[PDB]
């Protein structure tokens, strides 16, 4: 057992099993002038896992921690091996150099999961 | 500047009653004073009315005169009439007044009696509401006493002038 | 190949918070969240991290919450507005009285008292550093009654510093750099994260670190910019020198009522001798750790430097002296006999070396403008232990250098031990490809 | 729901302060000039003066230079003070309130009960009884009772006459 | 047909809330949400909605706003208990212009040390309006309110200069912004815009003139809650603005007196030449325009035959009766009955004498007020006149003349003027329709 | 791209097609006077949305912006049929005339949810 | 079998929690929401452990009641300047009459004014030279005369995720289970009242009179009784007190008393000697079950030393009496039309409420005649043993800690967090 | 209709078809500081319970199906005596323990449901 936030040394195959032992820590974490500090503390905590679950649930992967999506890669953002990213990279220099192009695939998730609605509500009216 | 009233204005019981005010520039409003009680305000504009004044209390004003007409009046409306106006050196400026009379009696004949010293003049017995005494003279108002009629005193270290028939 | 979302991978980013304090006084640790002994610390092997301890932003929050929390505490105490009248003192010469002792004048004044209409004359014994003048004997005022008034601390509350623990909150992360030879910039290897920082004691002190960490391994030297010469050079200590300072004088604290449900705490007379309050250093452990920092002084500015040690310039009192607090006296202790010592370069136990210690009453705690502090007396004689685990230099400027100590700004105070820690915000939001699709 | 009541119907002499305080029961004192006002059989209706919340006062010209109005917030009183009274100021006084803002169409409202104020003109005597019917010719306190009646004269000199016709005369000071 | 359930439809109901600001002194903006500068607002197209400037809560939320924030300011400032003392008071004959005679008084009195068994004599330079008589060479004087409060002395280190603030909105509420160019306040708008946040409101008080502000877009426009009645002010906006020119030419000096530790009061020493009454300037024939442009759009709610006829204020108090703002820390009084004085049938200057107060109470509440500090040297002031609260005598059904006056009293008409094209709405997100359609 | 609540003005066929442009802007999209009402705004603003995403975890609708029922329509809600509806109308229309008939069929969705889950778990039982 | 897991279950446990508070006085229209019509599910087949005595409510009701006092004092006048030296002259020895030097508006001219004091709010300070009690512990702030201390209920409600639970058994004696657990919103209408003694303007029990304590067999617990039927109790302050405002400064006025119109004579109030009479007979009716049908229970007055813990001190109008109760506790019962009880009263103006060192207040006087009309609901007593057989008991009436009070009121409320989140095995797996 | 804990006494094959009352009225209700943290307080505890029901895999159903089987340890009783023979309060007096371990259990359960699930969509 590596413990919370113990994978970020480890490969990108070996850190996608332990993202439980993570995401149980995105919300809480423990059991005058400290009452307002720790106020706003927890209402930007629960504002921010909040903001996260919408983003998760926009796209159409509520409640569910890896989801593939219709959406293609261009291999410009990225043209390297797949066999490479997997074994041979930790997440943060894969976050330091996907963070120009990250803001054209959260539309491009937002405007597929409304086509396949939209698809989905025109093939159930049959 | 001063407003001008008229001093008494008599109606019989049914009729109606105008008094009239003059001299103002803007508006004005009336006061109802009747003795023993606070005074209260039955028109607050030209031609505006209060709740809890009943509908026979109406006004209008034209040019710079001011009229209050009384609708059918009865014996709770014997009062005294004030009203006033806005200036800007003196910032409330009043009338003189006009009292209203209502005629529930039949006109009387006024006894008078003189008495040499040992001089006083005394008017008892009389309805019009009012007695001028005619010759150091000190005159009574007139005041009330039993059976609902009117008495006067005079005083001098008389002639009474009863309107058109002086005794 | 598509794009596959992953929700909770372990990526971090710089950001800053607000953290709370933990503990298991002025500083009110008993309305801190009351934290449990540390359960684990997370160690991190392939992560490596670059750490900066000039730009942190914790040193900032930890100055506002001492700030506050003094603020807090000497707000239900009572304030001394009636003290600011014309005091008539007379100098003291009551039998052995050394020539270095032609302070502590003997005030006389007319106080009021619980009933608004009577009035009361009593006595006190100021220090000379309190009272100043304004023209048998002189007529005499308290230092500060042009410039705001004191606020007396209460007795039953203390000033001995317990170790709070500052925790991040949800969604943040502690990373604690864990490099034996670190000199607060740089890549860090062997990053451990925690919840939760160590015992930090919030010390009060001006030229010397009195109650801190020790090094690893060796005296680390470590500032902002070496070549700058406008720059605190920070020292740590890699062994602990112990300090003695004391105060001789037999004390009684008198009580004197102002009015209605208040009190003045005043100075009574001397059952004893008067003599000064002295700091005792030992004087070999002192040579030997002036080795230990000259030599790394020698590796860091040149190996043929001629390094020279001075005392400080010149300034206020509460910068060229150094200052810090045993029980509730303030001791000012001269400082000047530590730095006297020249270290050429070509060459390369009971006995001790006194500093004497002035003590001031009127205390003006951070140097702003409108707040007081005035200490109550302590009756007894104060003694008191502690370890010299480290101290601020000055380069002032060839081959010959002169290193001065340095005073204020306790930001720098409070770098020294808040210089392994760094707060993160994870961001668990992943769009790396794989081979799978969506039906 | 806001009343007002002054003080009780006093007596002075000439060359005397006169005061009367006005105390309001229930609402604020803040918007709301509160003003004082007489009643006399002689003048007729007529205005003294208001203060406001701040003590910015506002007096009659014909009145000025002899009243003097202040106000007490926090106990919700306002006083009236008249200086070097006379003879012809016998009126009931009265108290009242105007809303803030605008007087060209305001009128007075929440008036006082009204308390009889006279002035003695510093007369006291004996009573002095005349045969003719009956008459009396001087008496102050107006304490007579005639029996074996006209009302009382407001002569110049500060004295009360009567007559009666159709004795024993009665007089509670003098126990005449 | 089956039910089918939407997420996010804009639907938006009439709902309110407390808005938080945003910035881009007492108003204290060091401490609000930093503006962001983008293309904020945007345009619904085929929408009409029902605004009310007359019930909207943001004039009433605004106020309890600028009161809370008015006073928080005064905390850290010395209050002037130890003042209230008998005042040995003499006239000044120094170099007077027979206009300002009598108006400031030459008042001597006993004062604290700073150790507190000592006394010292000072003086002081206070106007006619701040001391009250009591003994009814020298008289004894005494402050107007020391009977009903001691009040804290305004600190010069703070501003009363007014700074534009905006109005966000929080989460799941949107701000409508009128975008009609004849709106009248009251009645549907066919072209409604959303924005994220208000424009720069700046928060200036006045009584009778609106001073500064923003203007109208094609001609002067007449807003009203109900133009028939008498007793509801009338807010009137110009199109183009009228400039107005103060003046204090007195040259004061502010001595610091120690009453106590760390607290100084600010007197005021002599005053060097003659001294002249303070007065404010406007042009007349731009004045005269803008009065015909307002008869011209006064004519078309009454009548179009009425001589429409104008007379000064007729107000008990000086705040009412008086046009009154601050201009460099120094509260004015103007007494502008030269202006509202024409009657209309169907580069000269107007100068308006002032008064200045010191003993200050704002927002008309019980027992609070303000000692205003001297201002160094002279004070200039140049402002735009852009409204004017107007309040109608009526005394006819059918009249031929109107008497206009000029209002004020109530604060909350200065900021009516600003908000009156927003209102604030809830955004329901949650809709069901029927649609051919059904689960497994 | 209209923006935030731009398709108002337009008919509910075409305004169903952007419900992210308004899902999204939900969910922020004393020492100091603003420092606790705009805490209590933001506590009323998570509260706002956690009720209607409640509301949609109940009728089994979750993670979804259009779910599909298996309610029937009443005609005693409304007449119009599917031709006007929606190529005529727009949503502030329509909600002005279903305003007195949600509560009803707010009972009803919940009711078909409970039925189905219930039926879903007895046929899991065999 | 396969785990399912069920979300929703009414599961409680026991906690912990802040609760709401819903309803010019003791607490105010600032704090509150409004409460409608209420819910009263009866929850049925429900058996709760209930306990009094380790209540959280009771801790939260004195902080709240203490802190929301403490609130209605801050914008009042502080009267520091009162402390001066008094040169008083002279029931008898009673009402004092004092003179001081007392400053004014202007702070140089000072005024002579004089007013009366009552013998339990001056001391001497070494004859005809007197102070206050107060002025050598701590000032007294005045209560501002537009605040009453009238009680009016008021109603805790329960956030969001907590539930408050209402035993509704007719015979239950505060501790051990109840079969008659039902749930409510909000509790109903408590009045807070001060008192001591004699628990006044109370519930009432439902049946019978019940006996509660902590442990009955121990001497040192105080024994909290409940009637069914209430003790009508009617006072009188027969002086005629004027009230006149001695101003201070600025703004700031004193409220002292004037001149007394008419006679003098002290305050009394009575208790119908036939009600309390057979009441404490059902009274020891009920407490021979506790201790046996042949015990002769007998009653003393008090054993204290604070005047607070020996005379029932209570709030008449607004004027706080201490009224010594000696003739009611006065009776021995052994085992087989209009007359009253007059307790003599006095009156005390500087109070210290809540037992606090330092903070105190003065109460103004209070124009006319002063009456009360109450219900006697309660009595505190407190048993003085020394034999394990006795055949004569000893109950004294106690008091000291306010809490006492208001646990005859949230005796029947416990509240409890909800637990959803149960697991059950069923028979299906999922796809 | 029971009411908001109607059915507290009755047996969980009849409390279990009235789950909606009670998980509708956890968040702001027939159920300064003071009123912020509570909201808070109450905020979080609903977020706790909704986060483990998503990570079993249980989200947006109120009665969800796993495929962990049920130890005979935990407990040994009959489906026709636990369901018509018992309360709620009694069930979970009776597994207090032996909870921790099945959460757990239910969290491997649905890591390795949807690592299976992302391997067969692989292909
Ligand atoms: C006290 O010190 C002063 C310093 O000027 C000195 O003159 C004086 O003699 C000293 N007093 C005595 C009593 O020696």
């Amino acid at each position: 057992f590596l413990g919370f936030l113990g994978a970020a040394g480890s490969t990108m195959g070996a850190a996608s099993m332990t993202l439980t032992v993570q995401a149980r820590n995105l919300l809480s974490g423990i059991v005058t002038v400290w009452g307002i500090k720790q106020l706003q503390a927890r209402v930007l905590a629960v504002e921010r896992y909040l903001r996260d679950q919408q983003l998760l649930g926009i796209w159409g992967c509520s409640g569910k921690l890896i989801c593939c999506t219709n959406v293609p890669w261009n291999s410009s953002w990225s043209n390297r091996n797949l066999s490479e990213i997997w074994d041979n990279m930790t997440w943060l220099q894969w976050d330091k150099e996907i963070s120009n192009y990250t803001q054209i695939i959260y539309g491009l998730l937002e405007e597929s999961q409304n086509q396949q609605e939209k698809n989905e509500q025109d093939l159930l009216a049959l | 500047y001063e407003l001008t009233q008229p001093p008494s204005v008599s109606v019989s019981p049914g009729q109606t009653a105008t008094i009239t005010c003059s001299g103002a520039s803007t508006n004005v409003c009336w006061y109802q004073v009747k003795p023993g009680q606070s005074p209260e305000v039955v028109i607050f504009e030209n031609y505006k009315r209060p709740s809890g004044i009943p509908d026979r209390f109406s006004g209008s004003k034209s040019g710079s005169t001011a009229t209050l007409t009384i609708r059918g009046t009865q014996a709770i409306d014997e009062a005294d009439y004030y009203c006033q106006v806005w200036d800007s050196f003196s910032t409330f400026v009043f009338g003189s007044g006009t009292q209203v009379t209502v005629l529930g009696q039949p006109k009387a004949n006024p006894t008078v009696t003189l008495f040499p010293p040992s001089l006083v003049c005394l008017i008892s017995d009389f309805y019009p509401g009012a007695v001028t005494v005619a010759w150091g003279v000190e005159t009574t108002t007139p005041s009330k006493q039993s059976n609902n009629k009117y008495a006067a005193s005079s005083y001098l270290s008389c002639q009474v002038t009863h309107e058109g028939s002086t005794v | 190949l598509w794009v596959t979302v992953y929700y909770g991978v372990p990526v971090w980013k710089d950001a800053e918070t607000t953290l709370f304090c933990a503990s298991d006084n002025v500083w009110a640790t008993h309305a801190c969240v009351p934290t449990d002994p540390n359960p684990q610390e997370i160690h991190l092997e392939n992560v490596t991290e670059e750490f900066n301890m000039w730009k942190n932003n914790m040193v900032e929050q930890m100055h506002t919450d001492i700030i506050s929390l003094w603020d807090q505490s000497l707000k239900p105490c009572v304030k001394l507005t009636p003290l600011c009248v014309t005091l008539q003192c007379t100098n003291v010469t009551n039998n052995i009285t050394d020539d270095m002792r032609g302070e502590l004048k003997n005030c006389s004044f007319n106080m009021t008292t619980e009933l608004r209409d009577k009035k009361q004359k009593v006595y006190s014994l100021f220090y000379r550093l309190d009272v100043v003048q304004i023209n048998s004997n002189k007529e005499y005022r308290l230092i500060n009654c042009n410039t705001s008034a004191c606020t007396q601390a209460c007795p039953k509350v203390s000033f001995e510093p317990i170790p709070i623990h500052y925790c991040a909150p949800a969604g943040f992360a502690i990373l604690k750099c864990k490099d034996k030879k670190f000199n607060g910039t740089g890549p860090c290897p062997s990053v451990s994260t925690v919840q939760c920082t160590h015992g930090i004691k919030p010390v009060v002190s001006t030229q010397l670190l009195l109650n801190g960490s020790l090094a690893e391994e060796e005296v680390m030297i470590r500032s902002e910019n070496i070549t700058n010469n406008a720059k605190n050079i920070l020292v740590q200590f890699n062994t602990p020198v112990q300090i003695n300072c004391t105060r001789p004088n037999n004390n009684t604290r008198k009580s004197i009522r102002i009015g209605p449900g208040q009190a003045f705490y005043a100075t009574g007379d001397i059952i004893g001798d008067i003599r000064q309050a002295h700091c005792n250093v030992s004087k070999a452990t002192w040579n030997e750790t002036l080795g230990k920092v000259v030599k790394q002084l020698r590796k860091h500015f040149g190996n043929n430097t001629i390094i020279r040690f001075a005392n400080s310039s010149g300034g206020d009192l509460e910068v060229t002296t150094h200052s810090f607090n045993c029980g509730g006296e303030f001791f000012y202790c001269n400082t000047s006999g530590l730095f006297n010592s020249t270290w050429i370069s070509n060459t390369s136990s009971n006995d001790s070396i006194t500093l004497p210690c002035r003590i001031k009453q009127i205390i003006n705690m951070w140097q702003r403008i409108g707040q007081c502090m005035y200490a109550p007396p302590i009756q007894g004689v104060i003694r008191c232990v502690s370890n010299i685990t480290g101290l601020i230099l000055t380069r002032d400027g060839s081959t010959t250098e002169t290193f001065r100590p340095g005073g204020g700004d306790m930001r720098d105070n409070w770098r020294s031990e808040l210089y392994k820690y760094k707060v993160v915000k994870i961001e668990p939001l992943g769009v790396a490809p794989t081979r799978c699709k969506r039906r | 729901q806001v009343q007002l009541q002054e003080s009780g119907p006093g007596v002075v002499k000439s060359s005397e302060t006169l005061s009367l305080t006005c105390t309001v029961s229930g609402g604020s004192m803040g918007g709301t000039y509160w003003s004082w006002l007489r009643l006399s059989p002689g003048k007729g209706l007529e205005w003294i003066g208001y203060i406001f919340h701040t003590g910015e006062t506002n007096y009659s010209p014909s009145l000025k230079g002899r009243v003097s109005i202040s106000v007490d917030t926090s106990e919700d009183q306002f006083s009236l003070r008249l200086r070097s009274v006379t003879a012809a100021d016998t009126a009931v006084y009265f108290c009242a309130s105007l809303p803030r803002g605008q007087l060209v169409n305001a009128y007075f409202r929440n008036w006082g009960r009204g308390s009889l104020v006279s002035v003695t003109a510093a007369s006291t005597k004996g009573p002095s009884v005349f045969p003719l019917g009956c008459l009396v010719k001087d008496y102050f306190p107006e304490p007579v009772t005639v029996s074996w009646t006209f009302p009382a004269v407001l002569q110049s000199s500060g004295l009360y006459s009567l007559s009666s016709v159709v004795c024993n005369v009665n007089h509670k000071p003098s126990n005449t």
